């Protein structure tokens, strides 16, 4: 019967959206990570010179 | 107690999005519950009943 | 069992796999952030090195 296709597609679409959230949240963390790293290292380089 | 009636193999278990559940129905209303099985709530698994005891 | 249950269990397997791909993409790309930072910080190091050599 047809409804099993919808029931799969529903949980599959939740998985699509959850994966896409984790893929967004990954890039958001990498922009914070570079912000922590590059400025601290630049400041250490400046304090050395 | 259901401990002599049911076993793990009788249920959908260990899942994120499906569950098997137990219902007791009057013997006279067996066919009424069969009419309702496909329809009583949304996102029920179609055509997958199983009687495990009768009294 | 009616077989559609097994297809839904496979849709759970694929659902877990999809979010696991995004976790794996995150775990791999975390080191790209460090490799990109390592490229930038060397530019400031070279600039201050050249400026120091100019003062010398």
């Amino acid at each position: 019967q047809k409804q099993i296709k919808h029931m799969m597609a529903f949980i599959e679409q939740e998985a699509n959206e959850k994966a896409e959230e984790i893929d967004a949240k990954a890039e958001e963390e990498f922009n914070i990570e570079k912000g922590r790293l590059v400025q601290t290292q630049r400041l250490k380089i400046m304090e050395y010179y | 107690s259901l401990a002599e009636i049911v076993k793990k193999d009788d249920f959908v278990l260990d899942s994120e999005y499906l569950v098997t559940l137990l219902v007791v129905v009057p013997k006279l209303n067996h066919n009424d519950w069969i009419k309702q099985y496909e329809t009583l709530a949304e996102m029920v698994v179609p055509r997958s009943s199983n009687v495990l005891s009768e009294d | 069992q009616s077989q559609g249950i097994q297809q839904l269990l496979q849709a759970e397997k694929r659902a877990a796999e999809k979010v696991s791909e995004a976790r794996k993409r995150k775990n791999r790309r975390l080191k790209q952030a460090k490799e990109e930072a390592q490229a930038e910080i060397e530019q400031y190091r070279l600039q201050r090195e050249k400026e120091f050599k100019a003062k010398e």
